[PDB]
RNA sequence: UGGCGUUCAGCCACCCGAGAUUGAGCAAUAACAGGUCUGUGAUGCCCUUAGAUGUCCGGGGCUGCACGCGCGCUACACUGACUGGCUCAGCGUGUGCCUACCCUACGCCGGCAGGCGCGGGUAACCCGUUGAACCCCAUUCGUGAUGGGGAUCGGGGAUUGCAAUUAUUCCCCAUGAACGAGGAAUUCCCAGUAAGUGCGGGUCAUAAGCUUGCGUUGAUUAAGUCCCUGCCCUUUGUACACA
RNA sequence: CGGAAGGGCACCACCAGGAGUGGAGCCUGCGGCUUAAUUUGACUCAACACGGGAAACCUCACCCGGCCCGGACACGGACAGGAUUGACAGAUUGAUAGCUCUUUCUCGAUUCCGUGGGUGGUGGUGCAUGGCCGUUCUUAGUUGGUGGAGCGAUUUGUCUGG
């Protein structure tokens, strides 16, 4: 499910895949992407939203 | 479809608090599985979100069977419109 | 004192190579330490079909799936122990200590 | 009202109670090791689970 | 579309204008006259007044009959 | 090592050696007017659009029956029918996400069915060290549509879900037919193979005559070919032509 | 494509044998019969204990009788002096679904009435299709670069023999 609503969402923005390894009280995951401005949106306002829709 | 009106502030107030938004889509449930403090049913939500979807306020992301809502620039100024708040304050997904 | 350190993983090379850095590492902090006890492995066969409407020939699939378990025991007090852990992870294998 | 006939038949067995989580469909559900998906979306994210044909 | 039978009326509610006014009856003095009974619950008290039927009365929301 | 073969590619017999062929997956090019809108919030077009081809409740139907076939199960017995004694497996499975739904161990109540509280396990611990079926040994029967067969039918007793009759399912008694080794025609396979006979997983409020794996015992024939039914190339007249 | 033949392949071919169907009974499915409905689909290899579709109420795609809007949004009328919505006795109905009737209290701008438009649909079209599956076929066949033949489709390479 985590591969793919960020498929749906960032097919747009260039997206390729997500890397993750797991640490104890945090969760690191790298959205491996090619364009790196189209995603951040204005100073990483949809990363933070997406940060939100994890939590939520 | 009718609505309570405290009800409607609460989930505006909800919404101006943070933008985003998530639901499960179930028709047969009772009540908002995230927001279960306030007992309102999921179904009153839905539509009051895709009444200002149609409108256009929002922009709509459809997982499996779960929908998704972000928050517009026309939606950041009718929320305060709404709720007669000052435009110094700002949501948090504005905030770094 | 008594610690016994389950280590599950898919992989076979990478848990192998975790626990022996492992064993490696206590006999560095000198500490003493039994062998890798290989505990067997667990299948998941799963037979389902290929075609979605109910023409042709019946397909049967194969799907496959293992797992595996290690363990280390140790005799040593848990704040050598944590030093120990904190070093070097990775996503592969998962950690599960026990000190009884 | 129609809730009173909404709230009338229980959902406690079958599929009644459960289903697909991805196409919502009666057909081809696995209550085994709690998928309650659907056989072809799980033959097309079967690899992205874990599973995978070798033998 | 058009079936043989004809279809079941819904309950249209009646307006009535200025139905407020048939609540209280004024005197000349600064006083009021209540004709209808108060509703002794606990989800309303004073507020919300009961319907003045013939044989019994009843109140709207919380299904409460009063009989003689 | 010994024989056949241009003595090349290679092939066969034999000694020694756990084996002188374990099985499966991936599977080139090209195509079907093959299936799937009844898996899909994959989708184009038309229709419906409120008295709705949408949504919800109580039933019925999906099972139904002069007839013909498809996939399966068990008998037609003396190699067998009944009662005890004796002796073995590996796949598995299992304490919850809304959600109630898990494995059962042990002492009792009762002919069975079923019921009462009770301890262990997040699993090489608990069920479990899986006393499974066939098997072998010791009693009863003897050619009788038979003690084989339970097709057919009646009465009572229990569990499951809110709710079972056209029988959800289980237990006891009674009823004892067709079937005397099978016509034309036809399906599968060639060593732990067919076959006899069981046990787990999925379908599961109730759930195996379905399907797949895991076990035990264990044969006859064969080391050749296109005569028969198909598929694949060839030489060539070309009544075979977005073929 | 051969009604002309050869070669090697397969127990969805034979040979020598082994086990089954059809012989008896039963669970189940299809076509017809048929009903208010018996939901629809597929016909030699390549459907018929199938769609994982083993259905007492969901499953239902079908009918019998009754209710809900779950009709977004925009434009003009209604309207807070209440636009709208829920109702117990009791009649009808299947339910104590006010769905209706005898009668009025109640929630309050969410709603109601017409015009445009949108979504909803296991409703139809696989002779429009994506994706996926079966067949040839798990057969040993197939494709490029440089040369030799011409005016070129064509064929040598891509194979006379084992
Ligand atoms: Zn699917
Ligand atoms: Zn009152």
């Amino acid at each position: 499910e985590l591969n793919e609503f960020l498929t749906r969402e960032l097919a747009e923005d260039g997206y390729s895949g997500v890397e993750v390894r797991v640490t104890p009280t945090r969760t690191e995951i790298i959205i491996l992407a090619t364009r790196t401005q189209n995603v951040l949106g204005e100073k990483g306002r949809r990363i933070r939203e997406l940060t939100a829709v994890v939590q939520k | 479809m009718l609505m309570p009106k405290k009800n409607r502030i609460a989930i505006y107030e909800l919404l101006f608090k943070e933008g985003v938004m998530v639901a499960k889509k179930d028709v047969h449930m009772p009540k908002h599985p995230e927001l279960a403090d306030k007992n309102v049913p999921n179904l009153h939500v839905m539509k009051a979100m895709q009444s200002l979807k149609s409108r256009g306020y929002v922009k709509e992301q459809f997982a499996w069977r779960h929908f998704y809502w972000y928050l517009t620039n026309e939606g950041i100024q009718y929320l305060r419109d709404y709720l007669h708040l000052p435009p110094e304050i700002v949501p948090a997904t504005l905030r770094r | 004192h008594r610690i016994r350190i389950t280590l599950t993983s898919r992989n076979v090379k990478s848990l192998e190579k975790v626990c022996a850095d492992l064993i490696r590492g206590a006999k560095e902090k000198n500490l003493k330490v039994k062998g890798p006890v290989r505990m067997p492995t667990k299948t998941l066969r799963i037979t389902t079909r290929k075609t979605p409407c109910g023409e042709g020939s019946k397909t049967w699939d194969r799907f496959q799936m293992r797992i595996h378990k290690r363990l280390i025991d140790l005799h040593s007090p848990s704040e050598i122990v944590k030093q120990i852990t904190s070093i070097s992870i990775e996503p592969g294998v998962e950690v599960e200590v026990t000190i009884a | 009202g129609h809730q009173q006939l909404y709230w009338s038949h229980p959902r406690k067995f079958g599929q009644g109670s459960r289903s697909c989580r991805v196409c919502s469909n009666r057909h081809g559900l696995i209550r085994k090791y709690g998928l309650n998906m659907c056989r072809q979306c799980f033959r097309q994210y079967a690899k992205d689970i874990g599973f995978i044909k070798l033998d | 579309k058009s079936y043989t039978t004809p279809k079941k009326n819904k309950h249209k509610r009646k307006k009535v204008k200025l139905a407020v006014l048939k609540y209280y009856k004024v005197d000349e003095n600064g006083k009021i006259s209540r004709l209808r009974r108060e509703c002794p619950s606990d989800e309303c008290g004073a507020g919300v007044f009961m319907a003045s039927h013939f044989d019994r009365h009843y109140c709207g929301k919380c299904c409460l009959t009063y009989c003689f």
